[PDB]
């Protein structure tokens, strides 16, 4: 908005602009291990206790 | 750095920034709104002024 | 395209003066700066000339073709009201002064400051301690006519000095003083001194007659010498059966076209540029007229 | 690709022919005269025209694979273009 | 219990309805009932438009102003095609062939010809021999000094459709400047900072401010060789010439040895000419040249009309 001005100057002009922002991006990584034994006996089937 | 003759007055001006208030008592003065007008400005190539 | 002035007053009309506005309505007067608000002061022309001061007119000009020029349209009790003089504009106008000059119907206006007489195209209002001072707008042969007056003046005036009083009544105030019109004739107000800014239009004068007078002609010398003397005519009248002698020495030798024709074309050259030098005035031409209302519409 | 020039006496920066139609030293000739040799002679013709003639071969070219600026051709002087005579 | 406030919005949407002007009566001639119904109003209209009989019939109640356009063709040589659109551009008179090139003529193609800026001009122009080639009598005419006499302003330029040898142009002649391609949108005119006195400042009651601020254009022969320099000034026709005159003087007395005393035919020291006018109390922007090797300051200005006077001599 703006205000009207009685003085001898031009009047002002009503303002509306353009703003553009830009959006960041964020990346996240975690590493996590697994034994070679941890992820073998999966394939298995047990039935003893 | 020695002395002159005479002696001498220095003269500055100093401006201030200030904050001020401002007491008005009821019904000081009467105020009469007209009718607002329009007219037109310029006709632009491009666009209308008012 | 549309341009309306409101000059604001800070005191009041003092009605003793509004009469005279009013009479005063819908003459040309000069103002400060093109804005929607205006000072009293920059209003009139009462900046460029005042009261005390020995008036010089050449800086009169200068101020009045740099200002824009303005209608006077309505004077109100705290406002004057004002449309301007935009340059692609057609506009009626009307006029009175009191050196009353009478127009033509096509005749170019010109826009002077006002010589004759401060109390006629000035009205004081002491009310805000000013004075408007309206400009003089004549026919353009009364302006170039009154306008050379002035700077042979303000040369004479110069030249007058140490001479016999014979020279002080004379020159001074025989065709420097008065302007004739139709069974009609108007006294000038003079500059008691030689003013400066006024020479400054000489000094370019001079300049242009240094370099002109080295490339006149030769034949026009010889066709004047032998008319002169041979026959009678009416603009050979000032010169009488005498010649000035100068024109016998210059004569002396023979004729060529060749050399007359390059001398022609920089003398066609060097005379456009004189309208300059002359003019300094915004001249406004008339489209139509009424005598009967005394209201022409100027452009 | 043996020899270099036909006669010397033309083909070089100030040569005789060069002088005489050359853009160089032809200030005081009378304007509105055409001269045949003056599209052959003419130093910066000739750059205009090869330069015009690779940009036309280059742009065609390293095209169709940004702002195309459209290129108006003709064929009235294709001896001009082409700098032969038949 | 809203106030309703101070000033009301029906009066404003009213009173701006009505200063609306009408729309413009587009005609559809591929289908044939639209065509026919457009006729019809075009019939109305000229019968509402022209009977004194009746008052609504008198429709006058409440400016053209594009420019001329002049269409010049030119020479790819003679013409960057890079150069900023709106340059005041300058012409030249070709003697019998004319159809060929116009060989109209840029402010720097003049300071190339004429002999920072410098090295600009020559990024621009590396063998400027051509333009030794549009005027031949070049040698000839700086001592003739008729090299203003053909050199004709032009203004501004709108448009060049680029071609191979020759360039067409668009070219503002009279009124304000302005385009063609849309609802025409404007442009401005640039002129080199350097190379450029402003003489409102050159001598600096009060002052009067006009509205209306000229260009104005001057051609000078000095011993080192002719130049041209543009003026932005406000005053008159009567008070430039003056002032420019004072300006010069400095360089006037120079020419004593120059001048031959027998031939007056090379004295003149300048022409002065009125191009357009602009708005005053604004000033003018700044900014360069965004080419190859830009590194020319180059004033700039808004509103211009362009109004281009003739060459008055001055000495």
């Amino acid at each position: 908005p703006t205000i009207a001005h009685g003085d001898g100057r031009r009047p002002s002009k009503q303002r509306t602009f353009i703003v553009v922002k830009n959006c960041h991006k964020h990346h996240i990584s975690t590493e996590m291990e697994l034994s070679m034994l941890d992820l073998e006996i999966l394939h298995s089937i047990p039935e003893t206790p | 750095k020695i002395h002159p003759g005479v002696a001498m007055t220095v003269v500055r001006t100093d401006e201030i920034l200030s904050e001020n208030i401002l007491f008005s008592s009821r019904a000081s003065t009467s105020m009469f709104i007209g009718t607002p007008n329009v007219s037109r400005r310029e006709a632009r190539v491009d666009a209308v002024t008012f | 395209m549309d341009l309306k002035v409101v000059v604001s007053l800070s005191s009041r009309l003092y009605t003793d003066e509004i009469a005279k506005m009013q009479q005063r309505i819908g003459c040309i007067l000069p103002l400060a700066s093109t804005h929607g608000t205006q000072n009293v002061q920059g209003l009139g022309l009462g900046q460029v000339y005042s009261l005390e001061t020995v008036p010089d007119y050449v800086s009169m000009y200068n101020y009045l073709s740099d200002c824009t020029l303005a209608v006077l349209d309505e004077v109100s009790v705290d406002s004057l009201i004002l449309t301007k003089i935009v340059p692609g504009q057609t506009y009626a106008i009307k006029n009175k002064y009191q050196p009353f000059f009478q127009w033509h119907g096509t005749g170019s206006l010109s826009v002077m400051p006002p010589v004759f007489g401060r109390e006629h195209a000035t009205v004081k209002l002491e009310s805000n301690d000013v004075d408007i001072v309206f400009p003089m707008v004549l026919p353009t042969p009364i302006a170039e006519e009154v306008l050379q007056k002035i700077l042979l003046f303000n040369v004479y005036s110069r030249v007058v000095m140490q001479a016999p009083g014979n020279a002080d009544m004379l020159d001074v105030h025989m065709h420097l003083g008065s302007v004739s019109y139709l069974g009609h004739h108007y006294e000038l107000a003079l500059p008691e001194v030689p003013g400066p800014l006024g020479l400054a239009l000489l000094d370019n004068l001079s300049l242009y007659f240094c370099i002109m007078v080295t490339l006149l002609p030769r034949a026009s010398m010889r066709l004047v010498r032998g008319l002169i003397r041979h026959e009678h005519h009416d603009l050979l009248n000032l010169f009488q059966e005498m010649v000035p002698d100068e024109i016998a020495r210059i004569d002396l030798d023979d004729l060529s076209v060749a050399d007359d024709l390059s001398r022609m074309r920089v003398m066609m050259t060097y005379l456009q540029s004189l309208a300059s030098l002359f003019n300094l005035g915004p001249r406004l031409a008339t489209a139509a007229y009424s005598q009967e209302t005394l209201t022409a519409t100027c452009w | 690709e043996y020899r270099s020039t036909v006669n010397p006496w033309a083909s070089q920066l100030g040569s005789l022919g060069d002088i005489m139609y050359n853009s160089s030293y032809r200030q005081t000739a009378v304007p509105g005269l055409y001269s045949p040799c003056r599209a052959f002679f003419n130093k910066e013709e000739l750059l205009r025209n090869n330069r015009g003639l690779y940009n036309m071969v280059n742009e065609y070219s390293q095209r169709l694979g940004v702002v195309i600026a459209g290129t108006d051709v003709f064929l009235e002087q294709p001896c001009s273009f082409l700098q032969e005579a038949f | 219990m809203k106030v309703q406030g101070s000033v009301d919005r029906r009066r404003l949407q009213r009173r701006i309805a009505g200063l609306l002007p009408p729309p413009a009566r587009r005609l559809n001639i591929s289908r044939g009932s639209e065509f026919t119904r457009d006729v019809r109003g075009l019939v109305e209209e000229h019968a509402q438009a022209s009977s004194l009989s009746a008052a609504a019939v008198w429709r006058a109640g409440l400016g053209w102003r594009p420019p001329v356009f002049g269409d010049f063709l030119i020479h790819a040589s003679s013409f960057n095609n890079a150069e900023a659109t709106g340059t005041p551009l300058f012409q030249f008179k070709q003697s019998d062939p004319f159809s060929g090139v116009d060989a109209v003529f840029t402010p720097l193609s003049l300071f190339i010809l004429m002999n920072g800026l410098t090295r600009m001009a020559n990024l621009l122009y590396d063998s400027p021999a051509t333009l030794a080639d549009l005027v031949p009598d070049f040698g000839r005419l700086v001592a003739d000094r008729r090299f203003h006499n053909f050199i004709t302003p032009v203004g501004p330029l709108v448009e060049n459709i680029k071609s191979t040898y020759l360039n067409k142009i668009t070219t503002v002649v009279h009124g304000p400047v302005v385009s063609k391609a849309i609802p025409r949108s404007t442009v401005k005119v640039t002129v080199p900072q350097e190379a450029f006195v402003d003489l409102d400042a050159w001598l600096s009651g009060l002052q009067p401010c006009p509205a209306d601020a000229r260009l104005y254009v001057a051609l000078t022969y000095e011993e080192a060789g002719p130049r041209f320099t543009f003026f932005q000034s406000s005053r008159g026709h009567c008070q430039i010439m003056n002032i420019l005159r004072i300006y010069y003087s400095p360089s006037i007395m120079h020419r004593y040895a120059v001048v031959q005393p027998l031939h007056i035919e090379e004295l003149t020291f300048g022409a002065v000419a009125c191009l357009g006018t602009f708005s005053a109390t604004d000033g003018w922007r700044r900014s360069a040249f965004n080419y190859r090797g830009s590194s020319l300051p180059v004033v700039e200005i808004d509103s211009f009309y362009s109004n281009v006077s003739d060459w008055e001599v001055i000495l």
